[PDB]
């Protein structure tokens, strides 16, 4: 039917300033597939992001990777916009260091 | 490679007769036996390497011990002297291979 | 591979 | 070490605006390997693995081949579905696929797959057999019969059981140092206060392949199963996993509560606590 | 029910060239593939070449590998075998041969003997 997506950002590596990682935004369990992700830096969205390929689950809920290269420090603070079918408006998930 | 053994087997009516087949890069799907009479178009007697083909009397039976797959005649009959081969199917090189044959005698 | 251009459809 | 080559399928409707979309992924474990996106111009089946690179162009041109034939099928079954729960022709519909085959250690064939699925929901599968459907609904009724009529079941048997098997054990040794290892986790603990009287403990596993795996939080034996976020594993993005299980344990009582981790990477469960 | 009957195998000269026909009858040629298999004089089954009727996939037993091409009218219900280069090997009795969905050649044809002669 519809189902919201859940959102998950983080880093591939722990976070350690100065060290370059990849910020994640891993939306999963959604349905249908039409879903808009953006990852922001400071509220300003990032260009260069690539995802992952459409995939869905064991229960036909989609999931994908959104991933950029970025480099962690005390000043920036990382978020991931999410527009889905399901959500009325769009959701702000912030990059906690801690998860 | 595969190799059927052995290539000739004599035994009387009522043994339990039992041929061999080292298919080694074989799936079980594609491993069937065959029994061709002299001068006849063969016939299909087991497929999957266990199931035997509609129609084929049931002291016909296949297995599968590791890399190595068997045909075992529980019962045999005056009718059961021909010569057996197994067929393998490499879906990836697309090619059967036939075994050698073995010829059942008296 | 892919299943191959056996079928019929739904 | 029961391995598994499973395909996905997405076959997304879109009325208006051209075509429906299609996309189609393939994993050999949780490795993916192959893709397919009918809005890419390649046009052509992507290899996404290093060790899938190797095989000649043959093995794309059929790849391709046979998954854009899937592609228009899936073109023609939106249509056929739509008209079979007669709903309107300007609506957005998604039909899935998934197929596949579970190889054992041994290498041999142990359990093959075929589900799809209308709208999100089940509407058909193959049963564990192999030659018998299992239909979802009222409208998935016409499929099963227009699928035993024409011996849907019996003429994909020979692919599941012998065609799937035989190429998922070619992967396997062409990505030998991919797909058969185990990573075993980097597990840790950390310690969030929320308040001077209550606190948080997160229990990590980082870098683990492949992604099963189990996080628990026992409070002196007993797993508690209750007040504890178990966010589902999630991909690290270099072929790895992550996952963390928290826990709201009151403060000054950090050091009764125990973290086990069951991965196939690990000799033995671990028994993470606090300090 | 099922019947593949092949024909149009005989004397001929190394380096020659023969059209053998499979004309199969009694199922939808379309869902079905055609093996030609032959039995070389006092020698062993051996496969030949290959044929699915739907997606046009071919193959060959790298002993015939360049010099046999398989083809198939849908519509006549007849899958050839164009052999040429042929060498005194190449006699044996040809079998058409039916793959029955279930990795077997559950119907085969009577045979054809194609005699290599110099
Ligand atoms: C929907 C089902 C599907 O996708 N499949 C189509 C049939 N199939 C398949 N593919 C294939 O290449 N061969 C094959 C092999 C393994 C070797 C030589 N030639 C062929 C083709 C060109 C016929 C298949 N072969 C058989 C088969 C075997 O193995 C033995 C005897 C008779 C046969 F017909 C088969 F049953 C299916 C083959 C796969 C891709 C599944």
């Amino acid at each position: 039917i519809q189902r919201t997506p859940k959102i998950q950002v983080y880093s591939r590596h722990p976070a350690e300033n100065g060290k370059s990682n990849f910020l994640n935004c891993y939306v999963s369990g959604f349905h249908p597939s039409d879903i808009e992700v953006d990852l922001l830096k400071n509220g300003e969205r990032i260009e260069k992001v690539e995802h992952s390929d459409l995939s869905f689950s064991k229960d036909w809920s989609f999931y994908l990777l959104y991933y950029t290269e970025f480099t962690p420090t005390e000043k920036d603070e990382y978020a991931c916009r999410v527009n889905h079918v399901t959500l009325s408006q769009p959701k702000i998930v912030k990059w906690d260091r801690d998860m | 490679q595969m190799t059927q053994s052995p290539s000739s087997l004599s035994a009387s009516v009522g043994d339990r007769v039992t041929i061999t087949c080292r298919a080694s890069q074989s799936v079980s799907s594609a491993v069937a036996w065959y029994q061709q009479k002299p001068g006849k178009a063969p016939k299909l007697l087991i497929y999957s390497a266990s199931s035997l083909y509609s129609g084929v009397p049931s002291r016909f039976s296949g297995s599968r011990s590791g890399t190595d797959f068997t045909l075992t005649i529980s019962s045999l009959q005056p009718e059961d002297f021909a010569t057996y081969y197994c067929q393998q199917a490499s879906y990836v090189r697309k090619t059967i291979t036939f075994g050698q044959g073995t010829k059942v005698e008296i | 591979v892919v299943v191959g251009a056996c079928g019929v459809g739904k | 070490g029961s391995h598994s080559m499973r395909y996905f399928f997405t076959s997304v409707s879109r009325p208006g605006r051209g075509e429906p979309r299609f996309i189609a992924v393939g994993y050999v474990d949780d490795t993916q390997f192959v893709r397919f996106d009918s809005d890419a111009a390649s046009q052509r089946m992507e290899p996404r693995a290093p060790w899938i690179e190797q095989e000649g162009p043959e093995y794309w041109d059929q790849e391709t081949r046979n998954v854009k034939a899937q592609s228009q099928t899936d073109r023609v079954d939106l249509g056929t579905l739509r008209g079979y729960y007669n709903q309107s022709e300007a609506g957005s519909h998604t039909i899935q696929i998934m197929y596949g085959c579970d190889v054992g250690s041994d290498g041999r064939f142990l359990r093959g797959y075929r589900q799809d699925a209308y709208d999100g929901k089940d509407y058909i599968a193959l049963n564990e057999d192999l030659r018998s459907w299992t239909a979802a609904d009222m409208a998935a009724q016409i499929t099963k019969r227009k699928w035993e009529a024409a011996h849907e079941a019996e003429q994909l048997r020979a692919y599941l059981d012998g065609t799937c098997v035989e190429w998922l054990r070619r992967y396997l040794e062409n990505g030998k140092e991919t797909l058969q290892r185990t990573d075993p986790p980097k597990t840790h603990m950390t310690h969030h206060p929320i308040s001077d009287h209550e606190a948080t403990l997160r229990c990590w596993a980082l870098g683990f392949y492949p992604a099963e795996i189990t996080l628990t939080w026992q409070r002196d034996g007993e797993d508690q199963t209750q007040d504890t976020e178990l966010v589902e594993t999630r991909p690290a993005g270099d072929g790895t996993f992550q996952k963390w299980a928290a826990v709201v344990v009151p403060s000054g009582e950090e050091q009764r509560y125990t973290c086990h981790v069951q991965h196939e990477g690990l000799p033995k469960p671990l028994t993470l606590r606090w300090e | 029910e099922v019947q593949l009957v092949e024909s149009g195998g005989g004397l001929v000269q190394p380096g020659g060239s023969l059209r053998l026909s499979c004309a199969a009858s009694g199922f939808t040629f379309s869902d079905y593939s055609i093996h030609w298999v032959r039995q070389a004089p006092g020698k062993g089954l051996e496969w030949v070449a290959s044929i699915s009727s739907s997606s046009g996939s071919t193959s060959y037993a790298d002993s015939v590998k360049g010099r046999f091409t398989i083809s198939a009218d849908t519509s006549k219900n007849t899958a050839y075998l164009q052999m040429n280069s042929l060498r005194a090997e190449d006699t044996a009795v040809y079998y058409c041969a039916r793959g029955g969905w279930i990795a077997a050649m559950d119907y085969w044809g009577q045979g054809t003997l194609v005699t290599v002669f110099n």
